[PDB]
């Protein structure tokens, strides 16, 4: 089994809205 | 002045930059007393990837001045697979010029490679991660944390990850149907560390894109363990010790 | 109450190799399930070849079959499904009559990890088999490794094999634009394991061709049996056989040319 | 009667062996068939290296040479015909000077199975270079695997290597878009199960520049032998050396910059 | 870890530059 593709999924929110600089 | 740390256990080296290499192409290398620190969003803004190696870990360490290092990961990947794993190896930098300097040494002795690379001028850019408390926190060998990602892969895009007080399940959806992987905490002194456990504080059922969980399992060979922090609304914390002497930490978040 | 299938095979990893076996020849298919088993029946889409596969109740550690059912399955959904049990992982099967969607459930030996797939089934209509059991002119038994070893070189030289044997032993021939090959295989009187032994049994010679891009597929089965067994007559179909140990049996049916 | 060219080679990997140390640097040669041995010498598609070959044959444990054969052969083809042998494998060249064909014959360690190959040999207009006598300002001989993992990694540096030799150890530099690479092997007091010695015979110390693309065509003999030699001098083509277990040998030579 | 293939240096020269026929 190599790992399959998978896109980002829609919902995703990045890392920067949860830590600021 | 000038930086230098040798590293007995050079391998550890390797394994950290085929665990980042493909998730970041550039990072910058913070330098200081207290050791080596890289901390990095992937290209696409998604996960962020914080690394720590005390310099207590090291056999030598020698730090005049703070550095910041502009390293391309990939370069430096490329040259460390011209390390031989049972390689001493040594980084060495002159803070003026921005060459970095590794050194590989054969334990017969007989043989000693130097590769200068190349760095770049980069954007100076921590983000502050916060203290925190969890929900959930599982410790699991982190081989069957990469085979339950790889194999949900074949089924969906995300993962849902479940947790009660003495288990934890994942599961998914797709064009073929369902699947659920339940692992249950372990009695323990049995064997040591293909032990499950769980701390539960509140109970806790996320969503994850498998895409990135499949980036984090590349660092699998730097341990055996991997711990899974959790909270509703809060990045999920995926750490693994590396050895006696720091920790690879990737941060993704999950669904709203 | 309703009519429940349901096997638990502790040797998971014999299910495993059975896919891997069928995948990359057979999209989708019927399993017959009664209490005398599970049977698959199927053409591979090029209609030239037909798997049939066999898995006699007795084999399995537990097998329940209330009533004689069939499902059709997507044997590229089955397998993906299936790398994701363990090579010890503990198997069971779990459907009800009329189900769309086949419960695949892997236990670990420890029983601290379980997972669970439930899968989609897909409606297939599946008749017939109208497969005489027949005389051969020839039968050969030979460690499978090496029946792998012969088609994967042979490959190399060309992409049809004559087969010709006698009662001394059986050739294999093979030829193209690199050069021509000939295997030649005699029988091993001697005293053996069977995992060596090379016997023929003979009422006539044949000599017959086959395209190897099939016979290079049976192959994937070489995991499931020690030895094959080949099966010639004039212009009857080959049949290629894998013995699952202590299960059954997986054959493969292949058209001579002319 | 028939004027045949028969060489039986009991350790057949050996051939295997050297098919894999040409068929990437040479599509078409002609192997020199004497009483003497089996002779290949040819410069490589591009005209870069000449790469010379020699199985002496005393080295065989049968040979049998009526009359001088020039063979032709494909390289690609007959190394497609020596990847269907196994690595246990007794192997027989034989010609029948008549014929069009190369026969090659592998005999299985097993003793029921004999595979036979013929290959359709060339029409190559026989050239060979003479090589003069030179003395060599420097000789190098070390382990072949260390020789094979220095051009190796230092390809993925720069395109090419300077080498750099001394009394006291030998110098391998690459450079590149990434950086730069040196590798220092020390010469050794003496390893204590030997084959992992470094030696240097110098008269001169020497300061040369060769291709990475051509080491590493070189290195694929590396199976052949535990040791190789490089032989250096100014403004001289560098010649590599793999010795063939008493049975021969095969030479690379390779011009350095300017 | 696998050789990278490398193009061939603009300087070489043939070993026909240096052997005869």
């Amino acid at each position: 089994a190599p790992v399959c593709v998978r896109p980002t999924p829609k919902w995703q929110k990045g890392i920067g809205e949860f830590f600021a600089a | 002045h000038m930086f230098e740390a040798r590293l007995v256990q050079g391998s550890i080296l390797k394994k950290v930059l085929e665990a980042l290499k493909d998730l970041i192409n550039e990072a910058c290398w913070d330098i200081s007393s207290s050791g080596v620190n890289l901390q990095s969003m992937d290209s696409s803004h998604v996960s962020l990837v914080q690394l720590t190696l005390r310099s207590e870990g090291f056999d030598t360490y020698r730090c005049d001045r703070n550095l910041a290092m502009g390293v391309n990961l990939t370069s430096m990947s490329k040259i460390l697979k011209c390390a031989g794993n049972e390689d001493i190896i040594t980084l060495r930098a002159e803070d003026n010029a921005d060459t970095l300097a590794l050194v590989f040494e054969a334990p017969n002795q007989e043989k000693v490679s130097d590769y200068e690379m190349k760095l770049m001028d980069l954007d100076v850019e921590q983000l502050g991660i916060p203290e925190q408390e969890y929900s959930c926190v599982v410790k699991m060998p982190s081989g069957e944390f990469a085979r339950i990602c790889r194999d949900l892969s074949h089924i969906g895009d995300a993962v849902v990850i479940s947790c009660a007080k003495d288990g934890v399940k994942f599961s998914a959806s797709g064009e073929l149907g369902n699947g659920n992987i339940k692992l249950s905490q372990t009695s323990n002194v049995d064997k040591e560390e293909e032990a499950v456990t769980i701390e539960m504080n509140e109970p806790v059922q996320l969503t994850f894109a498998l895409r990135y969980l499949n980036f984090f399992t590349k660092a699998t060979p730097l341990s055996s363990t991997v711990t899974l922090s959790m909270s509703a609304d809060v990045p999920l914390v995926v750490e693994y010790k590396i050895a006696d002497m720091g920790h690879l930490k990737y941060y993704l978040a999950p669904k709203i």
